RNA sequence: AAUUCUUGGACCGGCGCAAGACGGACCAGAGCGAAAGCAUUUGCCAAGAAUGUUUUCAUUAAUCAAGAACGAAAGUCGGAGGUUCGAAGACGAUCAGAUACCGUCGUAGUUCCGACCAUAAACGAUGCCGACCGGCGAUGCGGCGGCGUUAUUCCCAUGACCCGCCGGGCAGCUUCCGGGAAACCAAAGUCUUUGGGUUCCGGGGGGAGUAUGGUUGCAAAGCUGAAACUUAAAGGAAUUGA
């Protein structure tokens, strides 16, 4: 194809594309609220964490670091935050 | 083995290793365990294991990697063990121990934020103990005798929140959160626990000082529970205060009259409130107003009962009080639901509430 | 290493022209690729271009018409005096008719023939015909 | 590509457009600050701090919080290392790698990497010299590198 | 066929023992390594590309005279070892002859440790870094999303398949992108419409990688390296014949 517009491009084509490849680069990661059944607090962890993120005065691991992707703990409401 | 320099540099590289992919999960208590047992000096193993004990019995709750599963009779025991060697050292001591200047070590953690939160890391590994305990009944045949031969844990579970609520150095005001845990194990209790102590005449049967300590735990809901109401309507949260009168509710029936209950349940206006309150308080309601109408038909009226109890049978959804009933809508939903499903032994039984539904009209 | 951005900039033109695409996204963004680009407009070899700004160095959206045979970068940067912009204009350059030489002078970026009536000598950037 | 070697990774961070902080953040300026101060002070690299920071506190950038950068922020207060975190990494590592290679002689291909590493050091060490943030007589020589750090 | 081995029991079958090599099939147009190269199990030691990241420093980079590390095999010196194979050798055949191919033995060597050596059709006969320019289906490593099948029965959650997406890597098929003397090549393209950066290096065929000096080596030999003289061709791809 000859005539495609590179200035509005439909968002599954950028979503689609290497994040540093989209128009203007953007983080294909984000934040949320994370919080274990017991407690009443909402503590905020990175997508891609690399640390063992706690809830207060270790109380237990809330999210384990991987390749990628951190795995959050088995019974835990997580929800991603927007700005 | 040296200056405890070598015990607070191997507690800073085995609770290092700790949710990590690579955690082996077991051999790493046993390395908190060749922590203490090669500890046999003063202040290097009979000083300060209780920064390592915290770590030992925190190390057997992350031995499960889910929070939905119940530890196995074997780490449910070791860990009614290891919270009672925390309480041999914090009773004999009197004194802070994860901080709190005495002379320079191994105590004085003030660099660490608050050696007052980290010291209040007892009161929420009891609080855990209290929630994880819950798991082993939910997950028994309760029709199976497998349920009484984990019900015998419960004079075992009851001694800790009495063992770690007579310990008032709390750092009354902050201390409300043990009441609650405590009054938890006593809200359901019956007459023969709390009538047939001081119902023995009281005269050369039961008038000695520490014979009369039996005594102690009949009415201790009078004592602990207004302490959860005028510490915590003076106080910042909600939630140990509208739990803390219905236990009180619960408890001023099936063994106490009807005009000593009824009374409370007006006072704090839950009739037209709990609506914008969390479901695991809103059954709790729904168990005290089904309790209500069963005490008012013990005593005699026998239409007072009728038009307080109609609103709850007259649901096909009667399972407000128990474990939940039938048909789909919203699986996922309905497994945020059997973490809620309340305890068996507590159950107020149907075949008998239907038997004053039809007994009252 | 990307040592010549203006250089990049007019490969990915002439290589989009040849292959007959109608725009081209070349990278980079910088003052002097926009003010070559502004005078290649002038004379109407390319149609409205858009800048797009990330908070780096931005991008360039040039939409094409079908009339650039060939845009062309020299380097180094010769510093043509005026007298000599004859012989290089005689051996770059296809006719005496059209085609331009773009060259960095002390006024601006501006083609051969304003730099022959300005009266200024200055360092070549390139060439579009 | 890389400096040292024949790959071609197209592997980083991607920053957001907006460098504006978001709304949820309830953090200021001079509390990212002071615990930026209690982290290094407990023995701790520009790197792990903001690592620290963003996983558990929700931090994207101290830069963009806070007005100035980790390093910048901890050499105003004075608790900067004396020399550089990437060079101190690259100069421990080498340590390691020659104190294998004094026992393993017969390893050839941890003689090539010490080579390399050591190299690595010197292009980098130079750059710093030209900066002055080392003193021009600085001098990485393997016998007394051991000693640094 | 003979040389050779054997009734002082060879070859063959059985049970043991010792030695020194080598790691079959699985093993692929698969993986890793700067190249040479690298395969039984397990442990220890240090290193590494790729992916992931809303961490950090902020031009620290690309290619490189001098100088430097590694460099198959054969070869050299000293020590340990010598099962198999085997330059020279010794014979047995073959042939007109056979100093060869074929056979029986067989020394240096082949293996390990410590010192030299520095060349190979060391090959992709194709410097390294960066940008742009078609399509398609697989493949190895990392990440991401997704019907369903399956193992932990107790399934959350992990592996094994299944269907796509993103980034690096070994390759593949296809085409009037385009190039080329053609063979062929997504580079060997973006080249008379000739300039992104930089190192090495060729100038008709022989003489010749020869002589001479200098330099490294214990030696073999390595690196640098002409001239007189001789000659109209030598050569590369492709076509038709024989």
């Amino acid at each position: 194809p000859l005539a495609k517009d590179l200035l509005h491009p439909s968002p599954e084509e950028e979503k689609r594309k290497h994040k540093k490849k989209r128009l203007v680069q953007s983080p294909n990661s984000y934040f949320m609220d994370v919080k274990c059944p017991g407690c009443y607090k909402i503590t905020t962890v990175f997508s891609h964490a690399q640390t063992v993120v706690l809830c207060v005065g270790c109380s237990t691991v809330l999210c384990q670091p991987t390749g990628g992707k951190a795995r959050l703990t088995e019974g835990c409401s997580f929800r991603r935050k927007q700005h | 083995e040296i200056t405890h320099a070598v015990v607070i540099k191997k507690l800073n590289e085995i609770l290092q290793a700790r949710g990590k992919k690579g955690t082996d999960r077991a051999a790493q208590i046993e390395l908190l365990q060749l922590l203490v047992q090669i500890a046999s000096e003063n202040n290097l193993g009979e000083g300060v294991i209780v920064k390592i004990k915290f770590n030992i019995i925190a190390s057997l709750y992350d031995y499960n990697p889910n929070l939905a599963t119940y530890m196995k009779p074997e780490m449910w025991q070791k860990c009614l063990d290891c919270i009672n060697e925390l309480m041999d050292i914090l009773f004999a001591n009197p004194n802070i121990f994860v901080g709190e200047n005495i002379l320079e070590e191994s105590e004085n953690l003030q660099n660490v934020d608050q050696p007052l939160r980290v010291r209040g890391c007892i009161l929420t590994l009891v609080e855990r103990m209290d929630e994880e305990f819950t798991k082993i009944m939910q997950n028994t045949d309760p029709h199976s005798q497998e349920y009484v031969e984990h019900l015998k844990d419960e004079a075992q579970v009851c001694a800790i929140i009495e063992r770690v609520q007579r310990y008032l150095e709390e750092k009354t005001e902050e201390i409300c959160r043990v009441y609650l845990r405590r009054i938890l194990h006593t809200y359901y209790k019956f007459d023969y626990k709390a009538h047939q102590r001081q119902l023995t005449p009281p005269e050369g049967s039961s008038k000695s000082e520490q014979d009369q300590a039996e005594n102690e735990g009949e009415d201790s809901a009078v004592l602990m529970e207004r302490l959860c109401k005028y510490i915590y309507a003076k106080d910042r949260t909600d939630r140990i205060r509208t739990c803390a009168i219905l236990c009180h509710i619960y408890h001023h029936a099936l063994h106490s009259r009807w005009y000593q209950a009824r009374d409370l349940m007006l006072m704090s206006h839950l009739q037209d409130n709990i609506q914008h309150a969390d479901p695991p308080v809103q059954i709790l309601y729904n168990r005290t107003m089904v309790q209500l109408g069963i005490c008012a038909f013990r005593q005699g009226l026998t239409k007072d009962a009728h038009n307080a109890l109609l609103d709850i049978q007259s649901s096909g959804r009667a399972k407000e009080l128990l474990g939940q009933g039938l048909l789909l809508r919203s699986l996922q939903e309905r497994n945020q639901e059997q973490e809620k499903v309340e305890r068996r032994r507590q159950e107020p039984f149907h075949l008998h509430i239907n038997l004053e539904l039809l007994e009252c009209v | 290493v990307r040592m010549n951005v203006l250089a990049d900039a007019l490969k990915s033109i002439n290589n989009a022209e040849k292959r007959g695409k109608r725009q081209v996204l070349i990278r980079p963004c910088s003052k002097v690729i926009v003010r070559f680009l502004t005078v290649m407009m002038k004379h109407g070899y390319i149609g409205e271009f858009e800048i797009i700004d990330d908070h780096r160095a931005g991008k360039i959206v040039v939409n094409l018409t079908g009339r650039l045979n060939k845009c062309g970068v020299i380097s180094p940067r010769f510093d043509v005096q005026l007298k000599d912009l004859e012989k290089w204009q005689n051996n770059l350059l296809p006719s005496r008719q059209f085609g331009f030489i773009v060259l960095t002078t002390s006024a601006g970026i501006m083609d051969h023939e304003e730099a022959r009536r300005k009266h200024t000598g200055g360092k070549i950037l390139g060439f579009f015909f | 590509g890389r400096m040292h070697a024949p790959g071609k990774g197209l592997s980083q961070s991607a920053l957001p457009y907006r460098r504006s902080v978001p709304t949820w953040l309830k953090l200021t300026s001079d509390d990212v600050k002071e615990q930026i101060y209690k982290l290094a002070k407990k023995g701790l690299t520009p790197s792990q701090i903001g690592v620290i920071l963003r996983d558990s506190h929700g931090v994207a950038q101290v830069r963009f919080v806070t007005g100035n950068k980790i390093l910048r922020i901890l050499k105003s207060k004075g608790l900067a290392p004396d020399l550089p975190e990437d060079l101190y990494h690259l100069i421990k590592k080498a340590v390691a790698v020659r104190k294998h290679l004094e026992r393993n002689r017969k390893d050839k291909d941890a003689k090539f990497r010490l080579i390399l590493i050591e190299s690595r050091i010197h292009r980098l060490a130079r750059y710093y010299k030209t900066k002055r943030v080392l003193p021009p007589n600085w001098k990485y020589e393997s016998s007394t590198a051991s000693a640094l750090v």
